[PDB]
C-alpha cells in the first residue's frame, strides 16, 4: 500500500499550482480520499474530500470557489487544482484514504521573493590529529532563499550520527544551517566524506 | 465547526511513565474520534480510531477511550520513539477538524555535550565573512550556555544558535552556535574559544584554535 504525492516547489502568490497523489497496492475505485495540508511549525487542517466515484466533494470554507479536487480511477490518482495561492497556502499537502493510509506530502511555498542557492562550506577539524578517538565533519549551508535545503552523507551511506541542524533566518533575509556528522578519527584518511546538499527551489546541488 | 480541544499541550515524561492525552470536542461526536501520532519530519500515522480500536501494526501500549464530547490517548509505558505530536480528529461532521495537537517530550537523564569547534574554511574567507562554528554533540537537558572568546574578549551579538529536534532514539539534543565576522576582522585576532556550561558537566569546557 502506497501514496505518492508529486506537484509542489516554489510557486509566486496568485498563481496555480496541481498536485498530484498515485495510489499502489489498494482498491481505489472504492475509497474516498482527502487532501491534508500542514502550515511550517503548525498543525493539522482539512483541505477536502472526494467520494469513491467523484459523485461527491466537500471543500474547507477557505479554499471553496478556488480549489477543485478530482480523481482519475483508471490511473489510480488524486489531483489538487489550486488557484489564486497566497502566503497563507504554503503547507505539506497531504494525501489520505478515507481508512487513513496517508501520503508522504509535497511541500507548496508560495513566494515573491527571487529564490537564491547555497553557499557550501566544508567544516573540519584545525589538522587530522584530533585529541580524542571521535572526530566531527559538518558543512555549513549558507545564504539561500528560500526554506529548505536537505543534506545526505555519502549518499545515504552515512546515517548514524548526522545531525542536520534547523535554518536559521539571518538579517539577509536570507537562511543558513550546517549538518555534521561525527566519526572515528582513525577513519581520517582512509574514509572519503562528502555531504550532498540539495536546494531544489533554485535547482542547486552541491557536494563537498 | 466542532472545535477540538487537545490537553496539555506540552506532555514531558520519562521512559517507562504512563502517558494519558486528553481531547475534548465542542459538541457530541460520538465515537467518530481518532488519534494520529507525527514524528518530525514523517506523515502523521493512525494510531487509534472510533475512539478506541488500535489501527494495524500499532504497539499495544497506545489505546484510546471515550464517547460523546472527552477522549484520552493512552501510553501504557512510553518510548524514546514516541517522541512526535499527536492530534485527535472528529469524523463526525464536515468540515473534518483536528485538535491543536499534543507535543510529547521525552524526560531523560542529564547527558553532557561533546563539544567540537570549528575554523572558518578555505573558501569562506574569499568573500569578505569568517564563519566559526561552536557543536554540542548528544546532550540532555536542552538548556545550555555557549559563550565565545576572541583574545579572552567575551563576543556579543555576532553569533546565532540553533538546536536539533530531541533524537529519537537517544532522546538528546544537539546544538550549533555560529560566530560570523568580517574576514579582516577574523585577522585581527589568534585565539577562538567556544566555552560551555551546562547541568552534565561539573566544571565548564573549552575547545579552542589559533590563527
Amino acid at each position: 500500500v502506497q501514496l505518492v504525492e508529486s506537484g509542489g516547489g516554489v510557486v509566486q502568490p496568485g498563481r496555480s499550482l496541481r498536485l498530484d497523489c498515485k495510489a499502489s497496492g489498494i482498491t481505489f475505485s472504492n475509497s474516498g480520499m482527502h487532501w491534508v495540508r500542514q502550515a511550517p511549525g503548525k498543525g493539522l487542517e482539512w483541505v477536502a474530500v472526494i467520494w469513491y466515484d467523484g459523485s461527491k466533494r466537500y471543500y474547507a470554507d477557505s479554499v471553496k470557489g478556488r480549489f477543485t479536487i478530482s480523481r482519475d480511477n483508471s490511473k489510480n490518482t488524486l489531483f489538487l487544482q489550486m488557484n489564486s495561492l497566497r502566503a497563507e497556502d504554503t503547507a505539506v499537502y497531504y494525501c489520505a484514504t478515507n481508512d487513513d493510509y496517508w501520503g508522504q506530502g509535497t511541500l507548496v511555498t508560495v513566494s515573491s521573493a527571487s529564490t537564491k542557492g547555497p553557499s557550501v562550506f566544508p567544516l573540519a577539524p584545525s589538522s587530522k590529529s584530533t585529541s580524542g578517538g571521535t572526530a566531527a565533519l559538518g558543512c555549513l549551508v549558507k545564504d539561500y532563499f528560500p526554506e529548505p535545503v536537505t543534506v545526505s552523507w555519502n549518499s545515504g551511506a552515512l546515517t548514524s550520527g548526522v545531525h542536520t541542524f534547523p535554518a536559521v533566518l539571518q538579517s539577509s533575509g536570507l537562511y543558513s544551517l550546517s549538518s555534521v556528522v561525527t566519526v572515528p578519527s582513525s577513519s581520517l584518511g582512509t574514509q572519503t566524506y562528502i555531504c550532498n546538499v540539495n536546494h531544489k527551489p533554485s535547482n542547486t546541488k552541491v557536494d563537498k | 465547526e466542532i472545535v477540538l480541544t487537545q490537553s496539555p499541550a506540552t506532555l514531558s515524561l520519562s521512559p517507562g511513565e504512563r502517558a494519558t492525552l486528553s481531547c475534548r470536542a465542542s459538541q457530541s461526536v460520538s465515537s467518530y474520534l481518532a488519534w494520529y501520532q507525527q514524528k518530525p519530519g514523517q506523515a502523521p500515522r493512525l494510531l487509534i480510531y472510533d475512539a478506541s480500536n488500535r489501527a494495524t501494526g500499532i504497539p499495544a501500549r497506545f489505546s484510546g477511550s471515550g464517547s460523546g464530547t472527552d477522549f484520552t490517548l493512552t501510553i501504557s509505558s512510553l518510548e524514546p520513539e514516541d517522541f512526535a505530536v499527536y492530534y485527535c480528529q472528529q469524523s463526525s461532521n464536515w468540515p473534518r477538524t483536528f485538535g491543536q495537537g499534543t507535543k510529547v517530550e521525552i524526560k531523560r537523564t542529564v547527558a553532557a555535550p561533546s563539544v567540537f569547534i570549528f575554523p572558518p574554511s578555505d573558501e569562506q574567507l574569499k568573500s569578505g565573512t569568517a564563519s566559526v562554528v561552536c557543536l554540542l554533540n548528544n546532550f540532555y537537558p536542552r538548556e545550555a550556555k555557549v559563550q565565545w572568546k576572541v583574545d579572552n574578549a567575551l563576543q556579543s551579538g555576532n553569533s546565532q544558535e540553533s538546536v536539533t529536534e530531541q533524537d529519537s532514539k537517544d532522546s538528546t539534543y544537539s546544538l550549533s552556535s555560529t560566530l560570523t565576522l568580517s574576514k579582516a576582522d577574523y585577522e585581527k585576532h589568534k585565539v577562538y574559544a567556544c566555552e560551555v556550561t551546562h547541568q552534565g558537566l561539573s566544571s565548564p569546557v573549552t575547545k579552542s584554535f589559533n590563527r
